[PDB]
């Protein structure tokens, strides 16, 4: 934020998609991902919870509930979300003030020399 | 020189450690300076013609720095007004916000003194053709 | 790939060979599921991949030579021309019948002149001529006016053109129509989703009138390419990406994706096998073999590669009219002076006689037939847009 | 989350808590790693991810000194001037080789500039090679004005943002970022 | 931008009539 | 910003509906810092 759109961070997807609905709007995420990787629930190996734990995480994500708790916690828990014309400043049209004067600093010249030297 | 956000008197008077409004006004800087240096060079060249006025030469090359002058004291003002704004871009846009630039007297006595210098560099052309004219 | 028939309950796949003994893994794009891994195991994803939207790669427009002339229609810019010699004439006769440095030489460069607003020099000092004049001020005023304010509204309108780049975005904006395959995944995903954009987009889906259901990929893919911009079709990610790099290089894969799947390495439940596969594709991920052998086989073998500002490709017949202006313009100077250097009114009473003659056979003709205006009209078909016609049609000033 | 030191091989974190007996079941972030899954069981991922690119959102540009030119290419620009010499040595050779004079080639230049910027004259070119020349110009000045004030009407109403960098291939191409 | 046209050809009309007119009766 | 009594029928309408508009609208309004709900009638007028 403080760089003024000088240096890109490179983090994780998912902080990256929860630090552009943050206030202020001020980041963005661009591209895809460079990795690919996954979260999973971890289970002691051997384990009486482990078989329908995995069978338990691959009904929510086929009913949609996974995807209804990202929307939830990512965007709908999100402060960004998702006009009138501003008159033209000075910094925009400086450039022919800039080539005003320097035709009227060239024309001078030509002036005291050409005359002198008739 | 600050005021009322935090009250501090500081006048930092910039050189050292520290807003980048005030570092863009630094670029700025040369050509009121130059301005100045025209018009001091236009009067020390005048005051001396009015005790010498025997050839004719004089108040055109000081009506030349007092048009030279005025046309470095444009590009002052230009470069000074579009640094505000190039940094009044860059701020933030929050909806709970606000900055607010203003210009004061001192600004404005630098812009009446171009109208001043320049029509000062008017009459010195009329004078110089008067006296080439006798 | 693999799905358990609802009758007999067997398995009719890659998963069917797992299940019944005939193999010992199935190394495949084979999706992880839930139904699938009740019966066999699968490791760890190999590859992560969705649901995405295929679209056309937009096209550019090309301006056809003279499209600087395109703000007004060619009937403005005819009647501009027929109206530049009605002022040049008028000029010229109000000029003579007065107490002349007019001619109609120099009428033609009055009326031009305040055409393009850049002033005169002839005055016409009458006030018969000041009447001429100023109505030709104003004239020109307007279609200058017009031409700019037409143009900023083209520029303008073709700039907030925005492209899709999300589900929510084909969701809203209903002039492009959407489809998928007719049996699979990804039409089950909408048919059951109970997400908002999801939920909206299989409404449009089911209710569309013609089916935007295709039945193959192949049929999918190519009904994406001859819609020119009006069709996107929902597949998968990985597939998605690889017809992209295919020939010809016309498609594009816009968003991410629109939901989450993975392709794992199955084995038969209770293999010796399935435990030590599940460590190799977590090694092979970790030391990037995995994304080395999709580069491999996605890009390093693709048939393709991997500003705002007016450009002169669209004014470019004012300069070509420019160049064309002064090579007319070499030849005058030539054959003026070649006239100079040389150097009567039965030319006069010859040609004003003739031209009148078939001046008045001219419009005489015209009006006593009846090809004034052809008139075509009919519907179309989504057919490559192959027209017929059920109204031609011929018009006269009364005989139609 | 959890990892091995190189010395005393004990699991920290979300791991060692599974690896040795406090916990369970661990629901966390918690990424699927090879040498995690030796000592713990994953289920497949509940979240799929992977490393990103976080830039500030593009705000409106400064403008440079000549961000006035830019609703008309620079190849337009360079094509207007090398006109702008072209129609004014053709005004002179209309007017040098076998006039109908007043027009040499420093007035050809006078005629053509006030004409490209829409001011008036100072005298017709009296000719009829003259006036082709003359009225052409005028003709192409209408409609690169026109096109000026139009696309810049354009940039004014639709407030388009880009992005510097779109892709990590970008990032490695440039070094300004 | 009929309009303009009417305009111009009624500008043209009541500039013919004042030609032929005043300078028979100057 | 757009809201509702903080007490009645109409904020228990965009509570249970299954409507996708008005799904839409109870989420931005139960998700909305400072609070879109009045407590009375004459105070939702005098906020517009
Ligand atoms: C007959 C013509 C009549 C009058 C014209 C006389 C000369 C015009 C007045 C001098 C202009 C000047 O003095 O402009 C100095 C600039 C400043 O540099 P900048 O980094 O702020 O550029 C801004 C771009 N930004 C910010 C994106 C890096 O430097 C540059 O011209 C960079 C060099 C580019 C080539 C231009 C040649 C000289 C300039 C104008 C002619
Ligand atoms: C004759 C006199 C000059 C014409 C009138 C222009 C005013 C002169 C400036 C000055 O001296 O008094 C005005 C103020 C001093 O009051 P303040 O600083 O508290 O402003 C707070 C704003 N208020 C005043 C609403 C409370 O100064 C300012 O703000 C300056 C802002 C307004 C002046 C524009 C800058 C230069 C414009 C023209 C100068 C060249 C042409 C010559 C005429
Ligand atoms: C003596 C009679 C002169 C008639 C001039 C009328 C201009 C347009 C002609 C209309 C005739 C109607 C025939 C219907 C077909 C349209 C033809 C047309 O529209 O003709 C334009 C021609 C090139 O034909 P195109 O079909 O390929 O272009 C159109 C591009 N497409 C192919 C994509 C549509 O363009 C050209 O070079 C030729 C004209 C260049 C532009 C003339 C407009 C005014 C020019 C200067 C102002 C006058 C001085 C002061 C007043
Ligand atoms: C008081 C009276 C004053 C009035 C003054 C006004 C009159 C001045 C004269 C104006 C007319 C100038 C010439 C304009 C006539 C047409 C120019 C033209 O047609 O030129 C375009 C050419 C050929 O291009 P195309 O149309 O065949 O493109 C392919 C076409 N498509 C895409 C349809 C297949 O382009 C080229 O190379 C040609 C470039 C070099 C030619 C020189
Ligand atoms: C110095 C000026 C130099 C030259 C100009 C001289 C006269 C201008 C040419 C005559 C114009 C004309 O002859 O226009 C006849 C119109 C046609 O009537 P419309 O129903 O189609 O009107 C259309 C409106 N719509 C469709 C919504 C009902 O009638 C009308 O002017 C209706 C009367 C309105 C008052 C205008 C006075 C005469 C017109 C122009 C001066
Ligand atoms: C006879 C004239 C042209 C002499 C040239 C001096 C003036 C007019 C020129 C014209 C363009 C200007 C420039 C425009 C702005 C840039 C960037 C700024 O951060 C510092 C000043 C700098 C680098 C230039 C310096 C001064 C400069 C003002
Ligand atoms: C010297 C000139 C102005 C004489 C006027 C006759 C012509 C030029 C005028 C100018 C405006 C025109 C009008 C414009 C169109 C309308 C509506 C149309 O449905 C019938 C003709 C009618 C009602 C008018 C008749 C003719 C009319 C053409
Ligand atoms: N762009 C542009 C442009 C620039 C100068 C003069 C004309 C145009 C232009 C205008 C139009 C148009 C059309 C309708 C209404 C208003 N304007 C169209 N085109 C254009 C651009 C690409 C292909 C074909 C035409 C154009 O190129
Ligand atoms: N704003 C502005 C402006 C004002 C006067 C003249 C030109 C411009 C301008 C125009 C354009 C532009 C670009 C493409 C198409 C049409 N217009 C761009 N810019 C600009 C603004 C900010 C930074 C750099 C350039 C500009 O400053
Ligand atoms: O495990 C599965 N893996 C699949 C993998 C792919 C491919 F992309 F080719 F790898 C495809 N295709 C999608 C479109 O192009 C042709 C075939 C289908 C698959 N299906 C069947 P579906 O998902 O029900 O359609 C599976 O069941
Ligand atoms: O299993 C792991 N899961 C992790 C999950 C996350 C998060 F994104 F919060 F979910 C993060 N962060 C990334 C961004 O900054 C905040 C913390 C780190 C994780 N790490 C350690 P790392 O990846 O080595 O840095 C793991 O080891």
């Amino acid at each position: 934020r403080k760089s003024k759109g000088k240096y890109a961070y490179l983090l994780e997807s998912t902080m990256n998609e929860y630090i552009e609905q943050r206030k202020p709007c001020d980041t963005m995420k661009v591209g895809g991902n460079l990795d690919s990787k996954g979260y999973g629930i971890a289970t002691p190996k051997g384990s009486s919870l482990g078989t329908p734990v995995n069978l338990a995480v691959l009904k929510l994500s086929e009913q949609g509930v996974l995807d209804k708790l990202k929307n939830k916690w990512w965007y709908d828990k999100g402060e960004c979300g998702a006009e009138k014309t501003s008159a033209l400043s000075l910094s925009n049209v400086a450039g022919v003030f800039y080539i005003l004067v320097g035709g009227l600093g060239l024309a001078m010249l030509v002036a005291l020399i050409e005359f002198c030297y008739k | 020189c600050f005021l009322a956000g935090e009250e501090r008197g500081r006048c930092f008077t910039i050189e050292y450690v520290m807003v980048n409004v005030l570092k863009m006004i630094r670029s700025a800087t040369p050509f009121p300076l130059v301005s100045l240096f025209f018009m001091f060079i236009g009067f020390i060249l005048s005051n001396i013609g009015h005790i010498r006025p025997h050839r004719t030469i004089l108040a055109f090359v000081s009506g030349i720095f007092f048009i030279l002058s005025g046309l470095s004291l444009v590009v002052g003002l230009v470069l000074y007004i579009s640094s505000i704004n190039d940094e009044m871009l860059n701020r933030t846009k929050d909806a709970e916000t606000y900055f607010n630039y203003k210009y004061g007297w001192s600004f404005a006595f630098a812009a009446i003194s171009f109208l001043l210098t320049e029509s000062a560099g008017v009459m010195s052309v009329y004078l110089f053709m008067k006296r080439y004219t006798a | 790939y693999g799905a358990r028939d609802a009758d007999t309950k067997i398995w009719n796949g890659m998963v069917g060979e797992l299940v019944y003994g005939k193999a010992d893994i199935a190394i495949a794009p084979l999706t992880i599921t839930l139904v699938r891994e009740e019966v066999i195991d699968f490791s760890k994803p190999f590859m992560s991949l969705g649901i995405s939207i295929m679209i056309k790669k937009p096209q550019k427009s090309k301006p056809g030579v003279f499209s600087f002339l395109d703000p007004l229609a060619y009937e403005i810019w005819m009647c501009i021309v027929f109206a530049y010699i009605g002022v040049s004439v008028v000029l010229f006769l109000v000029s003579r019948f007065s107490p002349n440095e007019f001619g109609i030489f120099n009428s033609l460069w009055f009326s031009l002149g305040a055409f393009m607003q850049q002033g005169c020099d002839i005055s016409p000092r009458s006030l018969s001529g000041r009447i001429v004049g100023g109505v030709w001020w104003f004239f020109t005023l307007i279609i200058i006016s017009s031409y700019t304010a037409n143009l900023a509204a083209f520029l303008t309108v073709e700039r907030m053109v925005s492209p899709i780049e999300s589900a929510e975005d084909l969701s809203k904006q209903t002039e492009i129509a959407y489809g998928t395959l007719d049996s699979g995944s990804t039409k089950e995903f909408f048919r059951r989703s109970k997400i908002a954009v999801f939920d909206k987009m299989w409404t449009y889906m089911r209710s569309a009138e013609p089916s935007v259901f295709v039945r193959t990929t192949a049929e999918g893919v190519a009904r994406v390419r001859k819609s020119k911009g009006k069709y996107a079709y929902l597949l998968e990610s990985t597939m998605n990406e690889y017809i992209e790099q295919r020939k010809p290089c016309d498609t594009m894969k816009v968003g991410g994706n629109l939901d989450s799947k993975g392709y794992g390495i199955a084995t038969p439940k209770g293999s010796s096998l399935g435990t030590p596969v599940n460590l190799a594709v977590l090694k092979l991920s970790e030391q990037g073999v995995l994304d080395k052998l999709k580069n491999k086989w996605w890009y390093d073998k693709g048939e393709c590669g991997a500003t705002s500002a007016l450009s002169l490709s669209n004014v470019a017949g004012v300069f070509y009219i420019l160049v064309g202006g002064l090579g007319l313009a070499m030849l005058v100077a030539l054959i003026e002076f070649c006239y100079k250097s040389r150097a009567g009114r039965k030319a006069l009473t010859l040609l004003s006689s003739v031209f009148a003659v078939c001046g008045l056979g001219l419009l005489g003709i015209a009006v006593s037939t009846d090809y004034w205006l052809y008139l075509e009209e009919g519907i179309i078909l989504p057919q490559n847009q192959s027209t017929e016609v059920k109204m031609s049609l011929h018009s006269g000033l009364w005989r139609v | 989350y959890g990892a091995r030191d190189a010395d005393t091989k004990i699991w920290n974190g979300m791991v060692g808590e599974l690896v040795y007996g406090k916990a369970d079941i661990a629901i966390a972030p918690l990424t699927i790693t090879l040498v995690r899954e030796e000592v713990i069981d994953f289920s497949k991922p509940f979240m799929s991810l992977g490393i990103s690119i976080m830039i500030k959102k593009p705000q409106k540009s400064k403008p440079g000194v000549f961000s006035f030119l830019d609703p008309l290419a620079y190849e337009i620009w360079m094509c207007i001037v090398f006109a702008y010499i072209g129609v004014s040595v053709v005004l002179f050779l209309v007017s040098r080789f076998s006039p109908y004079n007043e027009f040499g080639i420093f007035n050809s230049l006078w005629f053509s500039l006030g004409a490209f910027m829409q001011q008036g004259c100072d005298i017709s070119p009296r000719s009829l090679s003259g006036r082709i020349v003359g009225g052409v110009w005028w003709f192409f000045t209408l409609i690169i004005i026109s096109s000026y004030t139009a696309n810049l009407a354009a940039f004014l109403t639709v407030e388009r943002m880009v992005s510097p960098i779109e892709s990590a291939e970008d990032l490695s191409k440039q070094t300004e970022i």
